[PDB]
């Protein structure tokens, strides 16, 4: 059935957003904000007016999506009128952004018709001579908050000076998740900034999510013979308020309120269907969404507890008992083994094997590996590479004492252990202190 | 030869190492540097950003207004101008070396006044009342390294390209040992002086100690943020050498900002334009349309900006934003695309001024999901009971569980408890965290609403509110469910 | 740390291989491409001086890091542990998976000055 | 156009791999995560999936060997161009040195310079980079994975070679640090006792029988 | 500040009654909005509330009682300066949301 | 000499002109309205209790002081930071960005005051409605 293959490919590329520019999907709650972006681009590329603007919104809130849509829409009619320089706050540092801007300037200027040669002082001086009809330079500057540090903000200073005073028209689109982005800026940088902040729209009601799902899953072109029947199946499942798809949209609205989150589950529902009737049954039932939701929680604390052996569960209950009785919540191997040994004698007195410390050591190491115990006052994963490098050159005191004396703390407490251990388990009576 | 690491991206400038002190036999053998071709300055990139235009772009009535209010394109700076011009003129005429300290808040016209003083001095030197001088401008924030100033100034003096230490000794020898009849006066503007402050203060001491030399003929105009920058960040030697007579650039009053904006809009306010009604293109002297921007709107914008900052950039940007809002409404109502009286009203000015005053924190928290609001609400309850301002995440988990299990007769909670704890599904076990727990935790950390401690234990890691508590409560008081319980 | 151990080991390996038979990254990918760069195969003998004074977490992580070279067909690795106290001190500082890894081919050799007079 | 293999207790994971991995870059995610603890069949399922589909172009890297971020970048730069030479031997190429990469933007520039010389190809294809054990890096920090999520955005959209990243993770907390990025994740839960018994029998009886 | 608002509207015009209470409430709301939105020099501040009271009075004459009379003379400033500041206040705070949600009736 | 030839022997008055030109919290307070004096009272009161308090914690104190007094309409957080910027311009407030020193260490913006406390209480006790806010 090549028609179902065509319909499945079309549904997948609608869900990945990789349609052509004239066919690309903009949601209703995203129109006006897009139109605002559509003004600023068109005031820079076409009318040669310099702009600086920061888009503020959470992750996966269609900032990059709307910016790429605007650049691709203006790319097909005004191609020689602008160049694009992309910087990212994660990849580019404060010193490597100059080289990134320079090499992007050569690979963009020859694409229409040197800067990046020499030392950093020479390259920055040549950039300042180049920037400080005319071709509009458009800066897309993601994670702008990483360059608004509390020490010195040289690149933001120079770029906003390029917006303010240069004879070359410059458009800067910063993007961030920080709501209070204007307080991050230094006073002179804040003075040179245009104070134009666009906050991305949030989903306000369930009808916005249902309308966006309808936009994502309706085939508005006739490239398969199965398109029409799929459209009435989708409209029947979306217009029914008591359907499974509306229930899953409502669950996403209350918990995540994220259309990429829903798309990551809808994509393997479409892709794993083999024919048209299987796809219709899958979208009517949405049982694959339940299987997806079960798999997304399979490596959490509950699913990791349900994979434990009897001795592992016994040692974990013993360590939780010792941690609940302790005031700092701290324990070691010796106290947990004492609690385990007392528990096994009190079970066998009313058989169950007592394992020796030599064999309980491996169980303890697996429990540390499965993130049930943490080392006491452990920082863990560091935020940046410099702090991790400093941590790698220091010998911690926990790594020099024997393992039976290392202090540990519980990731799950005994009250949480009693809730999800079944009452038919043989160690269930020891989950209450 | 096997190398322990490689540096395969070395970019080394072609700058020489021999300083100026070793290129002549003696002090008496140095020739007249004024009569030298490379000395004292005696653009190749401008062609690269030009293209051919094949569309007649439509400039409306407000386009000339918005181009007019740009900072790139002095009624209120006449005493600062007089002081700086008198000091610099007296130092040029008497072959003296001096320091002029200027400081102020952003956008109060410091750089503009210094550049106008320098242009008027060049005009005076063109008609021969003062000896000829070189002008050098060094911005501390446009330097990759702070020592590049040493590389810059000497390159403006001799035309040579040296390394920074060799340039520093070259400048030292030139200022100290070269006689005044053999050299030329140099006026150097040090802009953004706080960026030239290092840990050892080498550059600051060198630049303000060269001004104390007899043979230097060096005038340094140092532009800074504050009056007490030497008394805070510099030693007593540099503070002594800078001096005591320091020039304040105070913020503009509302009359001065109003005069600046009216001097921008002098030729186009209350004027007439030829506007083609089919397209909207406006031509200064088909409908004759009269353009005005009201003086009351400009006045109150000047009053607000003058009370806040005195920033001329802020006043110009507020007026430009009001013109942009009026132009957006005009192009919306007239159906004008991109290829009888038009008034920039006071409501547009008040829309421009309030746009940076409306807070999207409460609006952002109002439109969050139920689980993020439940997180914030439980955190507020913990701050109410134990009063810590930092709450453990396990305490938030147990407080969320308690708030669910106590209000178990609330209809919304009855409808949503299976969603929070099983994702609406059988075959999914009772979970220890709610659904989208780390999702809303990372969402509130991304927005800057929360601060999270760097620990690897998820329960005793603490979380602090980064915003004020009453706006969080306010946002929690808008919701119909969290109001009830 | 483990990174310095690997970098010193791979610099020593590359220096010896060039000293007998363009530079590479001092990293375990040199073990991967050793036959492609030198033609012969490889036998590494690791001698750990003063194991009682080393950080046993760092040594343990280096042992699991060296375990990753078993999937390459041309690699043989020998380890020599110079122990000064006894084996019961070093079997309680390593993890049990490391002990199970080291048990498949190991030889004790009690060589000292008091051995048999 | 994907063959779905048969893994004995990883049917959902194999179906998810068939759903997410394809030769079309138009319907393939930029980033894909396979999260599971040790001995859960992540590597086994990924090898069976790529062995059942030989048209998929995969580059296998082990970050546990690479130890730090700089040899990981150099390994990406070396192995991508080696695979591209062994994939299209009739394309004239310039051999860029992988040791030129000391910073992530240098990786972006090197990948751009490698990919612009394959524009004579007819169809857009995917190059899959499997970082099997990303959080097993001994010099790991929280900011490193953020540089790899956004790496496709600094690469040209209209390229014939479109790089796709497949990550493998061990710890749940490391994955849950990046939950708001909404990367598609397939999770590999730990086997139960009957499953590990069956796997042990069908993986070890053949060499227990033929022992000397 | 209730005594100040009462004194200013008493000087402008000529207390639980409906029209006088609504006039004082409107004058208080304009005063509270005026302290933040319109920024006054030291002398002109002394005549703030009078101006606020004045425009409140004008609104009543606009609707709800065309017979109510008011005299600008009670503002202590120069009458040109007082009228100009009154024009600024009236144009700036007529379109405010508290007086878009107010109940003049 | 510069002052003499800018206004046009040199006497005592020009030396005093230099020393007054190139070199006060009573006059700064007197140039404020009743809303800005109210904010400056709650800022100093919030800094006695904490002395390491952010702008959000200073705004936190100001809302509680209004609700027990009901003097002037309560205003928003960004309107509060604007008045703090007005008092920044006047010199009564000195806003810095420094790192907090709790369990979670990040960079926060906090209010510092350095005005003369002897002249602050004299200017505020003349106004009757501000005396609850001392
Ligand atoms: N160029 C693009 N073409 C198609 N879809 C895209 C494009 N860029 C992003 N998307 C999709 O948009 C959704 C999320 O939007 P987007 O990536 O723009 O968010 P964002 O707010 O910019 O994110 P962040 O803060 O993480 O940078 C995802 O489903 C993603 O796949
Ligand atoms: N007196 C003035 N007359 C006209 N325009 C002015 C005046 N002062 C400032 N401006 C405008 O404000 C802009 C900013 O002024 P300027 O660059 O001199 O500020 P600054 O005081 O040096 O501030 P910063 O500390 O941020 O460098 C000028 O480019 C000009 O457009
Ligand atoms: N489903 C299975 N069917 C058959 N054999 C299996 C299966 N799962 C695992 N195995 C066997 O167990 C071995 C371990 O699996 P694998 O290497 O894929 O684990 P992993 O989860 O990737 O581990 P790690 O995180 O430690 O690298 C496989 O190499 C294979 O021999
Ligand atoms: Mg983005
Ligand atoms: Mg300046
Ligand atoms: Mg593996």
């Amino acid at each position: 059935d090549p028609g179902f293959g065509s319909l499945q490919r079309r549904l997948l590329q609608q869900l990945y957003g990789t349609l052509p520019t004239d066919e690309k999907i903009i949601f209703t709650y995203l129109q006006d904000c897009q139109q605002e972006i559509d003004r600023i681009i068109k005031q820079s590329i076409i009318q040669k007016e310099s702009h600086s603007v920061i888009l503020v919104g959470p992750r996966q809130s269609y900032k990059t999506y709307l910016l790429d849509y605007e650049l691709s829409l203006l790319q097909q009619s005004y191609k020689e009128q602008f160049i694009t320089i992309r910087l990212n706050g994660f990849i580019h540092s404060e010193q490597t952004a100059i080289n990134g801007i320079a090499t992007q300037l050569e690979q963009q200027l020859q694409k229409i018709h040197t800067i990046s040669s020499g030392s950093l002082t020479e390259v920055f001086e040549k950039i300042l001579l180049l920037l400080d009809t005319k071709i509009t330079v458009v800066f897309i500057f993601d994670e702008i908050d990483t360059f608004a540090g509390p020490v010195r903000q040289t690149l933001l200073y120079n770029l906003f000076d390029m917006v303010e005073h240069s004879r070359v028209p410059v458009c800067i689109f910063g993007c961030t998740t920080k709501l209070n982005i204007l307080e991050y800026l230094e006073k002179r940088v804040k003075s040179r900034f245009s104070q134009r902040v666009i906050y991305m729209p949030q989903i306000q009601n369930l009808d916005d999510m249902v309308d966006a799902v309808r936009n994502l899953l309706t085939v508005r072109s006739e490239i398969s013979p199965w398109v029409s029947q799929w459209n009435e199946t989708l409209e029947k499942e979306l217009s029914d308020p008591r359907s499974n798809l509306n229930r899953h949209i409502r669950m996403n609205f209350e918990t995540f309120r994220s259309l990429p989150t829903l798309k990551n589950s809808i994509i393997p529902l479409v892709a794993t269907s083999k024919n048209f009737g299987s796809l219709c049954t899958a979208i009517k039932s949405c049982s694959f969404l339940d299987i997806y939701n079960k798999n997304q929680l399979s490596n959490n604390l509950t699913g990791r507890l349900q994979s434990l052996s009897d001795l592992e569960l016994a040692i974990l209950i013993s360590a939780a008992r010792v941690a609940l009785r302790a005031k700092d919540g701290s324990f070691n191997f010796n106290l947990a083994y004492a609690e385990y040994e007392k528990m096994i004698k009190a079970i066998n007195s009313r058989t169950i094997k007592l394992w020796l410390k030599k064999d309980v050591k491996n169980v303890w190491e697996n429990l540390v590996q499965l993130d049930f115990f943490t080392e006491k006052s452990a920082v863990g994963l560091r935020d940046n590479a410099t702090a991790a490098f400093y941590a790698s050159n220091y010998q911690f005191q926990g790594t020099m004492i024997p393992f039976d004396l290392r202090s540990y703390q519980m990731q799950i407490i005994l009250q949480e252990l009693r809730r999800i251990i079944p009452k038919s388990n043989m160690y269930y009576s020891w989950t209450q202190l | 030869v096997i190398r322990k690491f490689t540096k395969k991206n070395v970019a080394r400038a072609k700058k020489k190492y021999t300083p100026f002190s070793k290129r002549f036999k003696s002090i008496a053998a140095i020739p007249d540097l004024t009569s030298l071709p490379e000395f004292y300055g005696n653009s190749r990139f401008e062609n690269k950003l030009k293209t051919t235009q094949k569309h007649q772009i439509v400039e409306t009535i407000f386009s000339k207004v918005k181009k007019q209010l740009n900072s790139s394109y002095l009624p209120a700076r006449e005493n600062e101008f007089a002081s700086i011009y008198l000091s610099a003129y007296s130092a040029i005429e008497s072959d003296s070396a001096t320091t002029i300290y200027v400081a102020g808040t952003p956008g109060v016209g410091k750089t503009l006044t210094v550049r106008e003083v320098v242009k008027e001095l060049l005009s005076s030197s063109a008609q021969r009342e003062i000896p000829d001088f070189l002008y050098v401008e060094i911005n501390g924030l446009k330097m990759v390294k702070p020592t590049d100033c040493y590389e810059t100034l000497w390159n403006k003096v001799s035309g040579e390209r040296l390394t920074w230490a060799a340039s520093m000794e070259s400048l030292e020898f030139y200022f100290k040992r070269v006689p005044k009849n053999k050299k030329k006066t140099i006026v150097v503007l040090l802009d953004e002086l706080d960026a030239m402050v290092t840990k050892s203060q080498d550059i600051m001491y060198n630049f303000f100690n060269w001004t104390t030399y007899e043979n230097a003929k060096l005038i340094v105009i140092a532009v800074a943020n504050t009056m007490d920058l030497p008394e805070r960040q510099l030693g007593n030697k540099i503070t002594s050498r800078i001096g005591f007579t320091r020039i304040m650039f105070t913020g503009y009053t509302h009359e001065e900002l109003k005069n600046i904006i009216d001097l921008r809009l002098k030729g186009l306010n209350d004027s007439f334009f030829y506007v083609d009604t089919k397209t909207g293109n406006a031509i200064l002297i088909v409908r004759k349309v009269r353009l005005r921007m009201s003086a009351d709107a400009i006045e109150i914008a000047s009053r607000k900006v003058a009370s806040v900052s005195g920033d001329a950039r802020r006043a110009l940007k507020v007026c430009k934003r009001a013109a942009e809002i009026a132009e957006k409404h005009y192009m919306a109502k007239h159906g004008y695309g991109y290829d009888g009286v038009q008034t920039v009203h006071i409501t547009h000015v008040m829309k421009a001024l309030n746009e940076t005053l409306n807070s999207h924190v409460i609006t952002f928290m109002t439109r969050l999901s139920f689980t993020a609001k439940l997180f914030i609400y439980a955190l507020l309850n913990l701050m109410k009971k134990n009063g810590s301002q930092e709450q453990e995440l396990g305490d938030i988990v147990d407080e969320i569980k308690l708030l669910i299990e106590v209000n178990g007769s609330n209809k919304f909670v009855m409808e949503i408890a299976k969603t929070l704890f099983q994702q609406g599904s059988d075959n999914i076990s009772e979970q220890l965290r709610i659904i989208s727990w780390d999702f809303v935790l990372n969402q509130l950390l991304d927005a800057g609403i929360l601060f999270k401690q760097t620990m690897k234990n998820d329960r005793i890691c603490c979380v602090k509110l980064n915003i004020s508590v009453e706006e969080a409560k306010r946002a929690m008081n808008e919701d119909e469910t969290l109001r009830n319980l | 740390n483990v990174r310095m151990m690997l970098r010193r080991s791979m610099y020593k390996l590359y220096s010896a291989a060039d000293a007998e038979e363009n530079d590479v990254s001092y990293d375990l990918s040199l073990v991967e491409n050793f036959k492609r760069l030198f033609g012969k195969d490889l036998a590494m003998v690791f001698n750990f001086k003063d194991v009682d004074s080393i950080n046993f977490n760092t040594l343990d992580n280096f042992i699991i890091l060296l375990k990753s070279a078993f999937k390459y067909d041309h690699v043989k690795i020998s380890l020599i542990f110079n122990i000064n106290t006894n084996l019961s001190n070093i079997e309680k500082n390593l993890r049990q998976s490391t002990i199970r890894l080291l048990k498949r081919n190991y030889h004790k050799l009690d060589v000292s000055s008091n051995k048999g007079f | 156009n994907v063959t779905t293999p048969e893994v004995a207790f990883r049917e959902y994971q194999t179906n998810c791999l068939a759903s997410y991995i394809s030769a079309d870059p138009d319907i393939t995610p930029s980033n894909l995560i396979l999260q599971g603890y040790s001995g859960t069949g992540k590597t086994y399922t990924l090898k069976k999936y790529f062995n059942a589909n030989p048209n998929l172009h995969a580059v296998w890297l082990e970050p546990v060997e690479l130890v730090s971020w700089k040899p990981l970048l150099q390994a990406i730069a070396r192995t991508v161009q080696y695979k591209l030479k062994t994939l299209y031997p009739n394309i004239p190429t310039t051999d860029y040195d992988p040791l030129q990469v000391e910073e992530p933007f240098l990786l972006v520039k090197t990948l751009h310079n490698i990919f612009v010389q394959y524009e004579s190809l007819q169809e857009k294809t995917c190059l899959f980079l499997i970082l099997d054990g990303f959080d097993s890096l001994q010099d790991l920090d929280a900011a490193l994975f953020n540089k790899y999520i956004k790496l496709n955005e600094l690469l040209p959209k209209d390229s014939k070679i479109n790089i796709k990243f497949i990550y493998t993770m061990l710890e749940t907390s490391f994955l849950q640090r990046y939950s708001t990025h909404c990367i598609p994740t397939v999770m590999f839960p730990r086997y139960n006792v009957d499953e590990v018994s069956t796997i042990l029998v069908m993986s070890r009886c053949g060499e227990l029988m033929e022992d000397s | 500040s209730m005594q100040q608002v009462q004194h200013c509207v008493a000087e402008v015009l000529r207390w639980s009654s409906g029209y006088l209470k609504k006039l004082t409430n409107a004058t208080s709301i304009l005063y509270n909005t005026s302290l933040n939105k319109v920024m006054l020099k030291q002398d002109e501040e002394v005549a703030r509330c009078h101006i606020c009271a004045y425009i409140a009075s004008q609104k009543m004459n606009e609707k709800h009682m065309p017979d109510l009379c008011y005299y600008i003379d009670s503002i202590p400033l120069e009458p040109k300066k007082a009228k100009h500041l009154m024009n600024l206040f009236r144009q700036s705070l007529s379109n405010s949301s508290p007086m878009k949600q107010f109940a003049w009736t | 000499i510069e002052i003499y030839e800018l206004e046009k022997k040199i006497g005592l008055n020009y030396i005093a002109k230099v020393f007054s030109k190139f070199v006060s919290t009573r006059t700064r307070i007197a140039k404020l309205n009743i809303q800005q004096k109210l904010i400056l009272c709650t800022i100093i009161q919030s800094l006695k209790l904490n002395s390491d308090a952010t702008i959000d914690e200073s705004f936190d104190h100001y809302i509680k002081a209004i609700t027990k007094t009901d003097t002037l309409a309560p205003l928003q957080r960004n309107e509060f930071l604007e008045i703090c910027t007005i008092l920044e311009t006047c010199g009564l407030v000195s806003i810095k960005k420094t790192k907090c020193k709790g369990k979670t260490k990040r960079f926060v913006d906090k209010i510092d005051v350095d005005l003369d406390m002897r002249e602050f209480y004299d200017e505020m006790t003349k106004i009757s409605i501000l005396k609850p806010f001392l």
